[PDB]
């Protein structure tokens, strides 16, 4: 999974 | 109180600047690299925007990531089309206030074909005289227009949120003070524009992948886009991405 995108969505 | 449309207006991302240095002549490499950096920042803002959409965070996290991952190019190109429609009536591509691409600057390697495809998006706003509220509703539907062939983890939630914003687009149409027959034809024309985005965005994505895989072109990508592109790439060539069409 794209880390930056996931970090944004899970705060 | 508040109306859904009023909420979409206040969460719309502010336009970002490119910082492009036009002191010296343009090059296809420097221009594409600057646009990708700008694009990565706009996608971050798009994630912030999507998280504030009513209903979106009711989806499974994996579904939130899939939708944004499958539709980021269509969101960016649709917003570019809108900015170009309001700034130059579709005559120039307004990537950013400090980076406007007129018909001359498009005459660069790798630039012309893709920029003509994006002008065609802006010209559709012109032909149809799209309103801001119509545009905001259509842009949410783009986020909800590309899904995996095997479906989402929370399909029930997804189906209902998509209908919520289909109805909201209708409300935006009714605001134009038309009768029933006119509002249905208007809805038909706008859902046709949404369907056409899949093909017009296809060529933009195919070319984005091309510049990303062939490192010889020296095109720079931000980490945000690099991660998304590389994870998105094997899914397309495998044929597991299905668009959602209003008309077959
Ligand atoms: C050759 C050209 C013009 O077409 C391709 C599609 C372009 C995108 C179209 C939509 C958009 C709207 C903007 O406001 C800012 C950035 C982008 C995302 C974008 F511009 C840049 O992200 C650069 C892209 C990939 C692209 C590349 O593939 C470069 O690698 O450049």
């Amino acid at each position: 999974a794209p880390a930056i995108l996931y970090a944004l969505l899970s705060s | 109180a508040p109306t859904l449309i009023s909420l979409l207006e206040v969460i719309e991302p502010e336009v970002l600047y490119s910082g492009y240095d036009s002191t010296l002549p343009d090059t296809s490499t420097r221009l594409m690299s600057t646009l990708n950096r700008l694009g990565g920042r706009q996608v971050v803002s798009a994630v912030k925007w999507a998280k504030a959409l009513p209903g979106f965070r009711n989806l499974h996290l994996d579904d939130q990531m899939t939708l944004l991952q499958y539709s980021w190019m269509s969101l960016m190109a649709f917003s570019l089309g809108w900015r170009s429609y309001k700034q130059s009536n579709g005559n120039m591509l307004c990537f950013a206030p400090d980076l406007v691409i007129n018909e001359e600057r498009m005459q660069l390697p790798y630039m012309y074909d893709q920029c003509q495809q994006m002008l065609k998006i802006s010209s559709e706003f012109v032909r149809l005289q799209v309103s801001y509220d119509e545009y905001l509703c259509m842009k949410v539907l783009l986020l909800l227009s590309t899904v995996p062939k095997d479906g989402l983890k929370s399909q029930a939630v997804f189906d209902e949120i998509r209908m919520t914003y289909i109805k909201e687009l209708g409300k935006a149409i009714v605001k134009r003070e038309g009768n029933s027959s006119q509002n249905w034809q208007r809805f038909y024309q706008l859902t046709k524009l949404l369907d056409s985005m899949h093909e017009m965005v296809g060529g933009l994505l195919q070319f984005c992948f091309y510049t990303f895989v062939n490192k010889s072109l020296s095109v720079e990508f931000p980490e945000m886009l690099a991660e998304i592109i590389s994870n998105q790439l094997p899914k397309f060539k495998a044929g597991s991405v299905k668009p959602l069409l209003f008309h077959q």
